[PDB]
């Protein structure tokens, strides 16, 4: 994350941290047992952390949990990144708590202007690298859609909106992928992709979760 | 074999480290693939990239 703050320790008890010996991506507790995250932080060992902040430091109330089943968005498109989006279950279920606890799926697409919060462990640089210990957040708009594809001429799908500050400075950065855009209490995206981060005019990309509703319905149900 | 390739990064916004040819050092390089849109010039093990390099 670029341009934001830290978060107040587990104050997003969703966040989770995708780790295969270090922290790679990001994610969103959405159950009990699964985990939404984005189609290309795929591998095929993950380990999800929930409830840290700092993950550099055992702080003594993370849940290390490995995933059982990783099953990416069948119809994902490695050449246009359309439905950048994965479902991962846990082996055992998250114990929720004050730390650890799901975020509501959205109810419909988010409207342009609606002020929505980010996050992650990604870089906060635009140039160079800086890679934080403690989760990172920040406040971005949600782009209209004619922002956004005048921004990626060509590149725009319907799996995708944008988020961010036109004027460059703020914008999720590389290992952020995976996490959270949270806009009135629910997920409405998870960081997918930009040219650059945080550059002006290309803000960043996010998956659209409210299309994928019935599809994470769907699989977990018949993952159970 | 390699060595007109660049290493390419990409737009995506994970960290999934592999291998590719830098083809200025002549060697088999660790480097940050963000996961999408590279090139073919990736590679699991540093024994792959060698092996498909030379
Ligand atoms: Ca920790």
């Amino acid at each position: 994350i670029v341009g934001g703050y830290t978060c107040e320790e587990n104050s997003l008890p969703y966040q989770v941290s995708l780790n295969s010996g270090s922290h790679f991506c990001g994610g969103s507790l959405i159950s009990e047992q699964w985990v939404v995250s984005a189609a290309h932080c795929y591998k095929t060992r993950i380990q999800v952390r929930l409830g840290e902040h700092n993950i550099k430091v055992l702080e003594g109330n993370e849940q290390f949990i490995n995933a059982a089943k990783i099953i990416r968005h069948p119809k994902y498109n490695r050449d246009t990144l359309d439905n950048d989006i994965m479902l991962i279950k846990l082996s055992s279920p998250a114990v929720i708590n004050a730390r650890v606890s799901t975020i509501s799926l959205p109810t419909a697409p988010p409207a342009a202007g609606t002020e929505c919060l980010i996050s992650g462990w990604g870089n906060t640089l635009s140039f160079g690298a800086d890679y934080p210990d403690e989760l990172k957040c920040l406040d971005a708009p949600v782009l209209t859609q004619a922002e956004c594809k005048a921004s990626y001429p060509g590149k725009i799908t319907n799996s995708m909106f944008c988020v961010g500050f036109l004027e460059g400075g703020k914008d999720s950065c590389q290992r952020d992928a995976g996490g959270p855009v949270v806009c009135n209490g629910q997920l409405q995206g998870v960081v997918s992709w930009g040219h650059g981060c945080a550059w002006k005019n290309r803000p960043g990309v996010y998956t659209k979760v409210y299309n994928y509703v019935d599809w994470i319905k769907d699989t977990i149900a018949a993952n159970s | 074999a390699c060595a007109n390739l660049p290493i390419v990064r990409g737009p995506c916004r994970a960290f999934i480290q592999l291998w590719a040819f830098d083809a200025v050092k002549g060697k088999c390089v660790l480097f940050p693939y963000g996961g999408c849109q590279g090139n073919g010039n990736k590679f699991y093990s540093e024994k792959e990239c060698r092996e498909y390099c030379g």
